[PDB]
RNA sequence: GUGUAAGUGCACAAGGGAGCUUGACUGCGAGACGGACAUGUCGAGCAGGGACGAAAGUCGGGACUAGUGAUCCGGCACCUCU
RNA sequence: GUUACGGCGGUCCAUAGCGGCAGGGAAACGCCCGGUCCCAUCCCGAACCCGGAAGCUAAGCCUGCCAGCGCCGAUGAUACUACCCAUCCGGGUGGAAAAGUAGGACACCGCCGAACAC
């Protein structure tokens, strides 16, 4: 007379965190993710948990490189 | 009786009764069809009753197509039990039927007997329905 | 009405080369102050370039087709060596000291390696 | 967890003239215990340890 | 500075005859044998892991090259078969060694089979690759036929750049395989 | 092939003991598997192997 | 197919295979995520001393997420602290 | 500058693919000859590597052709929907698919090198 279900796992707060256009510093986290849904491009690095981060400051551009959505960083214009 | 041989998930939500048909709004394989007008869940036993109603009204020869199959279950739970403590087991199987959808298609020569048969099969179902010719 | 069946080894060797070259290329980069040294080999002769992959442009060039390089007599290896000399001179004229070395989808050793080692000897930083 | 004689067993990895116990948990149904091993100690440098429990 | 029998013969007569038969534009279209293949499925890997070594030794003595030991990539337990159990040996042959092997096979052993009426013309496939099989190794004088402890048969298959069975059979005829001439 | 040596490789003279239509050629058959009588059939001398039976002494498609 | 559940990914291989091998290191850490709080997660880059590689460069465990339990009280080795 | 050339790259990567037809080999791309030397096969100079240019453009590759296997793809309408009106029903302002259709398309672009030339 039991429901043997009921369990669940607390969240991990995944997804995009710095969308198109924004200004990001270095080492900042663009997206947390399990697999490489989004891949790195230029001035972008990968983590251990397939997190992404910035290697050079600038601003974002979610473009594709041969069918795969990438993330990039572009040079800000110095004031 | 109509049931599937196996479903992956044997406890499903209740189907939706919102919206009009997308397919089965056109007679396909016979000449004289049935078309729904309302929203409803139609079960196994209803369709059995209806096909028997038709075959006992033509009685010799003339074909009957059933464009529906009860591939979505529903869950009763045993009697006099307080609410809670889980989800009941599947007991009868429905097909959702949105308005515009076609259920049955006959192929018998004379329209008299055919229209009459379809009417006898309409009065075995919970829905308002109407009768269709393949024409425009 | 004679007709073949399937893959020739020329096709195999070609597409495998492209396969592993664009495997390797993941790690190699390009820039006008650190360009890529591509090599493109054949049985007879050889070709090389200095590439900027930021714009897919080219800064230097050389090959064992030019009569001045055919003026070598020695082995294929010696042709390759003099080629490395020429590209060192040309690169350091056009203003490049440091580079990487892309083996272009070929194995290191033999003509490729003797080229590159001659270049390392004659000044290029790799 | 506990201290049962688990398949993944043993510990301690001590150093020769290098007293910086580096630790690792490994099995023990396999044979070996007189070769390999290396790491950086104090004041010293990349040299060779034992697995000495 | 050397030439095997079948290869000298190949470059002398057989290319000419196939040209005069099939009338190719380029001679590059001429059919030519590439390699020869040998295999032995032990099959009792789960019952004798030592017949494998026996077969290795036999094929060594037979072909003059240490075989390859083919592992079982899948595990099908209705045969005891598990991932990595050695089931068979395999050898590739290319060049002068190949031509010498065909010379020996055609000239010593296949004229030593018991009541050899003929190898079929129907062991081909798609274009002309001849895949036959031997029950015993009691035939090669290469083998020390005193020491054998069991029959350990084998399976041979001969691959060629021929494009169809007609060209394959014609080439292998010119090279001297005893087909059943039919 | 390469070290992890294979069997040894030397020539051979397969002397036709049927009708004297002998063969002779390079082979991987030697110390491994050879017979005495280094009979030169050619400009050089190399082992010989009695051929108990062969093609021209084995009635078949190629022989009656 | 991916050691083990599922998903997200992996053929550009993270799948399969072979050679060396211990970075399954030490001293740190910009800036960030998530955030009641304590916990938790990644982290480029610098230094010694190394592996591999021809070099560029990668290596601060495992394709990623689970695989464990705060504080107190005791125990073992080392310290130029008392 | 230029031709039926080769090589390195790019496109928010099939408008670029697969298959069929014809056609080309000057220098180059190739295939091929052979394992003397570096080097290599979980066995095999098959591959990788080395030394050369007898032979052939048959194949790879490049060129044109075929919209056929695949892809791309609108306008307008519909579904759905935000907001508002509305005693159930339904409706108005804006947004707007998928599929389908008309069609498109046997790719385009950049750099160096050759050959060719004033």
């Amino acid at each position: 007379s039991s429901s043997r279900n009921g369990r669940d796992s607390a969240a991990q707060r995944l997804g995009v965190k710095r969308f198109g256009g924004q200004v990001v510093k270095a080492g900042e986290i663009l997206v947390r993710q399990r697999g490489t849904h989004f891949h790195p491009g230029v001035n972008v690095g990968r983590g251990g948990d397939d997190t992404l981060f910035a290697l050079a400051p600038g601003a974002v551009e979610f473009g594709a490189k041969r069918g795969r959505k990438t993330v990039n960083i572009v040079p800000v214009a110095r004031p | 009786m109509l049931i599937p041989r196996k479903v992956k998930h044997r406890k499903q939500h209740h189907p939706e009764q919102r919206g009009i048909a997308s397919g089965g709004t056109s007679v396909s394989f016979g000449d004289y069809g049935i078309q729904a007008l309302e929203h409803a869940y139609i079960t196994n036993r209803q369709i059995e009753s209806a096909r028997i109603a038709i075959n006992r009204h033509i009685k010799r020869g003339g074909k009957v197509w059933i464009n529906i199959f009860p591939d979505r279950p529903l869950t009763k739970k045993p009697a006099e039990t307080r609410m809670g403590s889980g989800k009941g087991s599947p007991e009868w199987w429905v097909a959702n039927v949105k308005p515009g959808r076609v259920l049955f298609e006959l192929s018998y020569p004379d329209e008299k007997t055919a229209r009459d048969a379809l009417t006898r099969a309409i009065h075995k179902l919970p829905i308002k329905a109407r009768i269709v010719t393949r024409e425009e | 009405a004679h007709k073949p069946v399937g893959q020739n080894i020329s096709e195999v060797r070609r597409n495998a080369r492209l396969r592993r070259h664009a495997r390797l290329r993941k790690k190699v980069a390009g820039t006008a102050e650190v360009p890529r040294l591509v090599v493109n080999r054949s049985a007879r002769h050889i070709h090389v370039q200095l590439v900027n992959d930021l714009n897919g442009t080219t800064l230097a060039a050389a090959s064992s087709i030019e009569a001045d390089v055919r003026a070598i007599d020695g082995d294929k290896k010696a042709h390759s060596v003099r080629v490395g000399q020429l590209i060192a001179e040309r690169a350091k004229a056009a203003g490049v000291e440091t580079v990487v070395f892309d083996r272009g989808g070929y194995t290191y050793g033999g003509r490729i390696a003797a080229l590159a080692d001659a270049a390392r000897e004659a000044g290029l930083k790799f | 967890a506990r201290n049962e004689i688990r398949p993944i067993v043993k510990l301690r990895s001590t150093a020769g003239t290098g007293y910086t116990y580096v630790t690792r948990k490994n099995r023990r149904n396999d044979p070996d215990r007189i070769v390999l091993r290396k790491y950086d100690p104090v004041l010293r440098r990349h040299v060779e340890f034992r697995e000495e429990r | 500075k050397a030439l095997p029998r079948l290869k000298q013969r190949y470059r002398e007569e057989i290319r000419e005859a196939l040209q005069q038969e099939f009338n190719y534009a380029n001679v590059m279209q001429i059919p030519g044998v590439v390699k020869v293949v040998v295999n032995m499925g032990v099959g009792d890997a789960a019952r004798d892991a030592k017949l494998i070594n026996g077969a290795i030794n036999d094929l060594a003595l037979i072909t003059g090259q240490k075989p390859e030991v083919r592992r079982a990539r899948k595990s099908i337990a209705q045969f005891k078969l598990r991932e990595g159990m050695p089931i068979g040996a395999r050898v590739t042959l290319r060049g002068d060694r190949m031509w010498e092997f065909l010379d020996r096979l055609i000239s010593i052993a296949l004229p030593r089979i018991r009541d050899f009426r003929g190898l079929s013309p129907k062991q081909f496939d798609g274009t002309g690759n001849y895949t036959f099989g031997l029950n015993e190794q009691s035939m090669f004088h290469e083998i020390d036929v005193d020491s054998i402890d069991r029959p350990r048969g084998m399976d041979i298959t001969v691959v060629t750049t021929a494009t169809n069975d007609a060209e394959g059979r014609a080439l292998l005829r010119a090279l001297g395989f005893p087909f059943k001439e039919n | 092939m390469k070290p992890g040596i294979h069997p040894d490789y030397h020539p051979v003279v397969f002397q036709d003991a049927a009708t004297g239509a002998q063969f002779l050629t390079r082979s991987t058959a030697t110390s491994t598997r050879t017979i005495e009588w280094p009979t030169p059939s050619g400009p050089k001398t190399y082992p010989l192997i009695v051929v108990d039976v062969t093609s021209d002494s084995h009635p078949f498609w190629t022989g009656s």
